[PDB]
């Protein structure tokens, strides 16, 4: 169960 | 900077790219994004989460 991806703002 | 995908990931964004658990990327810089790298794969550069890879600089 891979990690929760970060909330980006690129 | 030797990059190594720890997990299976697929792009969400258009500036982001996919990698399967085990791809060796090429980390071609990082700037401001302290959660995302700008690495390379499959002739395409894109954003990848730092939490989905194990780095080795």
């Amino acid at each position: 169960v891979p990690p929760p991806v970060p909330p980006r703002r690129r | 900077m030797e990059a190594i995908a720890k997990y299976d990931f697929k792009a969400t964004a258009d500036d982001e790219l996919s990698f399967k658990r085990g791809d060796i990327l090429k980390v071609l810089n990082e700037e401001c994004d302290q959660n995302w790298y700008k690495a390379e794969l499959n002739g395409k550069d894109g954003f990848i989460p730092k939490n989905y890879i194990e780095m080795k600089p």
